[PDB]
């Protein structure tokens, strides 16, 4: 990303930004107040709602300023007692970009006519008391191809003071074409700054501002004065890597140099990773990454907080212990690693009777230490088939037994409120950010808000919901065989076993929610073999309520078309193991009712063969244990960021309606595909019989380079796009790291006989070795084929004058990893050119405490002052004692119309007090108790810029003034 | 899971117990589109809003109390007004510290050496 001034650059700004997160729900809708380089969130004070057509925000810890949005007018006004900013001003100073008042997500085509505002930058900044002093900020028009809108001024108030801004627009930078198929809003920075202007009543400037084009990217070159020959600053990159160039060499105001001397530091990188045993493993999370493990033969859980790499550098070790329910065996644990509090679902087992499932929740901050919530096990504890969970930042929501339990802070923390509303016939179901989405007679959504107040609303005004109806018709018209047809009663519980298991398979995967939209599926059966598939999708408004209700309709495969061909094994034919025959199986139509019957079989060449027989009369049974054989999973819902996925076919929104358009078998089924990775970089299938390759493309040079990955099949492979991408093949893991930015590949590397782990990460991929049986912990910077990482840091700066010239040198030691940075623990510094001349500094920085300690060391590397920075801060508050200087901030005094410069200190008795005034007739102090004879000052009274004895203005009086 | 039978009446025809097939079956015709939802899931990683909030370093999800000064201070030295003015931070403010500097006496001096 680029700024104006260039890459790595950044210059100041300020504004609210929108986080919707392609929703229109209220409550996922966040604001964040954007100064330069730092953030801060805002919080909606829902206690106060207003008629007014405005809203009214305020942040933790500052109540004393408020925030006040006017949708009508797209504007904030914002202030604390003294000054107040206003954001935004609708066209003057909003981006805002095409999207529907009830669907913000991606679409195909959109709405120009239709908008929504995300970003108000800073309009005006004004006084709440003398309203006169001002400052305006006004940017330019909004550019449609790509939504960024720049600052071009800074207008007056009351001394004309303008301050303008120029630029130059670039070419290359701007994207080319856009290949998403549902096409999302993306915003690029295309103009670099090329002037400020600057006219006061003091002074005038014009700066120029020149820049570099190494590669396909600027950076800042220098700043110049007209009518200056030489440049204020000086900027000189080094490229001694290519992808990221640093800057070298500065040049100062003083026209004197300071140098920079990168070296690259080689440290090994077998260090980081750890071993661990068996019944172990590491869970990243994204601010804290656990790990848990099994003490005593899986009755007990021990948890242990750790760091991105696994280590204790960087977080404080935590040690939790979860004790035995009820002396039960642990099958499975499942962690959730939230802000707040961490929260761990077990699944106890009684004897595969049954399965109970706790929820231990462990809630602190950091400064105090993980700790069971001691709270009283109601219904953080259940046994039930049909167990339905959902985490968030701000709550958590559980579905057993028929209950909808939902605990939630709010105002407090160290408290949970419980909610629960008690709900019926469930057939199928799904849980939201803040409720549940239950399927009943007409399909209802049950909701608490943030006030805890509890919202039922249905969601059903036309035909909905036949489900059920239409499921069991589809059952019913195809009659399967019981395993055994001797017994009818014992083949009786094998079809109600395969019924029961179609229900909860196609139900539990039949209800999503995508974005805002709620979609439910049904599957039906004609009489003429004919397999329909019918999705009602439900559009929801700002407030939960029923945007939209729309039904679209696709084809499943008929069952009179559907064939199954298999390869078969016939021992009483051939005894080679790889001679085997294929069968063709089909429906037939029989009575009123479809069977699956055989077909005939043929050799590997396709030539026809006589069954075996003893398979001539056991295919009639394999028949029947086949029962259906349908691709049931092509029926379920996939959904994505994009859309949803159902019968190979995705469900998209298309200029405010959504449109189901035909999603590629080949692709689903894995025999060829293009996955774009990057903005050069794509995940590539050739073809069937090629294996996994990873094409790329820099802008520069139009030449594909495709690495290959060793894997023919994508059921192995992972992808954890900016980082590493990782495939086990067998029993053996190959890893394929990434550079930044997708600018390419780096080299395989190939760990033999390991078993991958599922709880492997951005951060840190853990295995497990078959030969040990001890999982084994690896962070991303460990992933290095010559076992060890460069990390290219400074050694040495030194500054050159005409006169003298200055070395100050570095080392660096004690490295740590996290993610993809390098950090040191152990920095040492000399002053001088020589250290065993004069001795040095090493400052060891603790990552956890951020506080460093100085060690002060003599030439033979003896500590002559430990903790060093103690001495220096306590030497300043000694000074500190004699000066005394934090008054300016009273009521007492006489101010100005703004207030920053005391005119008048009076100290025995307050300004409150009309005992002492004094006016001086200027530009910057207003009094209005003064009339003149004729009416208030105004301009023709007073001479302006004629000689007077202090200031620049006086008033001139005649004798009728 | 729901489909057992098949996989189960396909494996057993294999020759001598042996994995001739090695997963073939699931996969002659039918669809794999959970896999395919993962592999786009982890290929999709886009920041589709780089407008007002592009080039940040620090952000706080709210605002902590032992840390208001550090913050109303890191906002004073970018020129922004909203704080420092109901804070009484302007004792922090260079300029009005350098005015009030009385020459000849050395109580109104703020030299921090
Ligand atoms: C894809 O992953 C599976 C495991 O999920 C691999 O199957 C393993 O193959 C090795 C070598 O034949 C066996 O020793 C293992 O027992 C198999 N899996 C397990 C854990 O039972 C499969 O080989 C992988 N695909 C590729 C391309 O190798």
């Amino acid at each position: 990303d680029m700024s104006v001034l260039g890459r790595h650059w950044t210059l100041g700004r300020d504004c609210i930004v929108l986080d919707h997160g392609n929703t229109v729900f209220e409550d996922k809708q966040d604001y964040y107040l954007v100064k330069d380089q730092m953030k801060i969130r805002l919080e909606r004070d829902w206690t106060k709602p207003s008629a007014n057509g405005k809203v009214l925000f305020n942040m933790v810890g500052n109540k004393d300023a408020t925030f006040e949005y006017t949708a009508r007018e797209e504007k904030w006004e914002v202030s604390d007692g003294k000054i107040r900013y206003v954001y935004g001003m609708n066209n003057q100073g909003v981006v805002s970009v095409p999207g529907w008042a009830d669907w913000y997500g991606p679409s195909a085509n959109y709405d120009s006519k239709k908008i929504h505002s995300v970003q108000w930058n800073l309009v005006e900044i004004s006084s709440v008391a003398h309203r006169d002093v001002k400052l305006k900020y006004t940017y330019t028009p909004l550019d449609p191809s790509t939504h960024t809108m720049h600052l071009l001024s800074i207008t007056d108030d009351s001394n004309k003071t303008t301050i303008k801004f120029s630029y130059k627009t670039i070419e290359g930078l701007g994207k080319q074409v856009s290949s998403g198929l549902v096409k999302e809003h993306k915003f690029i920075n295309n103009k670099l700054l090329e002037k400020v202007e600057i006219d006061s009543p003091s002074t005038a400037q014009v700066l120029k501002l020149t820049s570099t084009k190494i590669d396909s990217l600027y950076y800042l070159e220098s700043i110049k004065q007209d009518d200056d020959p030489d440049p204020v600053l000086g900027f000189e990159y080094n490229k001694d890597d290519k992808l990221k160039p640093r800057v070298q060499q500065i040049r100062l105001p003083s026209k004197s140099v300071v140098d920079f001397k990168y070296t690259k530091q080689a440290i090994a990188t077998q260090q980081f990773e750890q071993e661990i045993a068996k019944m172990a493993d590491l869970y990243t999370g994204n601010e804290y990454s656990l790990e848990i493990e099994k003490t005593v033969g899986e009755t007990d859980l021990y948890v242990r907080l750790k760091d991105s790499a696994g280590k204790n550098d960087f977080i404080k070790n935590q040690s939790i212990r979860i004790e035995s329910y009820r002396g039960f065996k642990i099958k499975s644990y499942s962690p959730f690693m939230m802000h707040s509090y961490i929260a761990i679902l077990v699944r106890y087992a009684e004897e595969k009777e049954k399965l109970h499932n706790k929820i231990y929740i462990l809630n602190k901050g950091e400064d105090d230490s993980w700790k069971l919530d001691t709270t009283n096990n109601n219904s953080r504890v259940s046994e039930d088939k049909k167990f339905k969970y959902d985490f968030q930042e701000d709550s958590f929501v559980y579905y057993h037994s028929k209950k909808v339990h939902f605990e939630y802070k709010k105002s407090g923390t160290k408290v949970w409120s419980y909610t629960s509303k008690d709900i019926g016939d469930v057939d199928a179901f799904t849980l939201m950010n803040r409720g549940a989405v239950y399927c009943k007679n007409d399909l209802v959504l049950i909701r608490w808000d943030a006030l805890g107040k509890l919202q039922q609303e249905t969601l059903s005004d036309a035909k909905s919901k036949p489900s059920i109806s239409d499921v069991d018709t589809f059952f019913e018209y195809i009659d399967v065989q019981g395993t055994f047809p001797e017994d009818e009663a014992e083949a009786k519980k094998e079809v109600d076993d395969y019924k029961r298991d179609l229900k909860e398979s196609l139900s539990d995967y039949g209800l999503i929610l995508y974005n805002n939209v709620v979609a439910l599926r049904t599957i039906k059966l004609s009489f003429t073999g004919r397999i329909t598939v019918k999705v009602l999708l439900y559009l929801l408004k700002h407030d939960y309520t029923v945007s939209s209700r729309s039904s679209i309709e696709l084809q499943g495969g008929d069952l009179a078309k559907f064939n199954l061909t298999l390869d078969v094994f016939d021992e009483h034919k051939t005894k080679n193991t790889n001679d085997l025959d294929k069968y063709r199986f089909e429906f037939k139509k029989q009575g009123s009712k479809f069977k699956l019957t055989y077909i005939e079989a043929t050799d590997k060449d396709n030539k026809p063969t006589k069954p075996s027989s003893q398979n001539e009369k056991l295919i009639g049974q394999y028949e029947r244990r086949m029962k259906i054989p349908l691709d049931f999973e092509k029926y379920m819902m996939q959904v994505n960021q994009e859309g949803i996925i159902v019968n190979d076919h995705q469900i998209i929104h298309d200029n405010g309606n959504f449109i189901a358009k035909q999603l590629d078998r080949d692709t689903l089924k894995l025999t060829k595909f293009k996955i774009p990775l990057g903005a050069f970089s794509n995940f590539k299938k050739d073809s069937d019989g090629d294996e996994i390759k990873l094409c790329t493309k820099t802008e520069q040079e139009r030449t594909e380079s495709c690495v290959s990955l060793q894997t023919n099949s994508a059921r192995n492979v992972s992808i954890k796009y900016p980082y590493y991408l990782v495939t086990q093949k067998k029993n053996d893991i190959k890893v394929l790291p990434l550079k930044i930015n997708s600018r390419g590949w780096e080299d395989s590397v190939d760990y033999r006989g390991e078993i991958l782990h599922g709880s492997s990460s951005h951060a840190a991929m853990v295995t497990t070795r078959m030969s040990d049986q001890k999982t084994i912990v690896r962070p991303l910077k460990a992933l290095n084929k010559i076992n060890k990482i460069y990390a290219q840091v400074i050694s040495e700066e030194k500054l050159t004058t005409p006169y003298d010239s200055y070395v100050i040198k570095y080392e660096y030691e004690d490295p740590v990893v996290s993610m993809n940075q390098v950090a040191f623990k152990t920095t040492i510094v000399v002053p001088g050119g020589g250290k065993s001349a004069t001795g040095y500094y090493r400052e060891t920085n603790d990552l956890q405490d951020n506080q460093q300690i100085v060690q002060v060391m003599t030439a033979d590397n003896q500590v002559f002052d430990p903790e060093y920075v103690k001495r220096m801060n306590e030497m300043q508050q000694e000074e500190d004692k004699q000066r005394d200087g934090a008054q300016l901030d009273a009521e007492q005094t006489i101010t100005d119309k703004s207030g920053y410069h005391p005119i008048l200190k009076t100290t025995p008795y307050s300004a409150n007090q009309e005992l002492v005034q004094f006016l001086g007739f200027e530009d910057y102090e207003d009094m209005t108790g003064w009339t003149v004879n004729k009416r208030p000052i105004q301009e023709s009274n007073i001479r302006r810029n004629e000689f007077s004895a202090t200031g620049r203005n006086f008033l001139l009086l005649k004798k009728g003034e | 899971a729901l489909a057992t039978g098949v996989i189960s009446v396909a494996g057993a025809f294999l020759g001598a117990a042996a994995a001739s097939n090695q997963w073939n079956p699931a996969k002659w015709d039918w669809t794999s589109p959970a896999v395919w939802n993962g592999l786009l899931s982890g290929a999709s990683i886009a920041v589709s809003f780089p407008s007002g909030f592009v080039g940040i370093t620090r952000s706080f999800m709210s605002i902590s109390s032992n840390l208001v000064k550090m913050i109303y201070a890191s906002l004073m030295v970018g020129g922004f007004l909203l704080f420092v003015y109901l804070g009484g931070g302007m004792a922090n403010n260079f300029n009005f510290q350098i005015s009030q500097w009385d020459w000849k006496s050395p109580r109104t001096w703020f030299g921090m050496i």
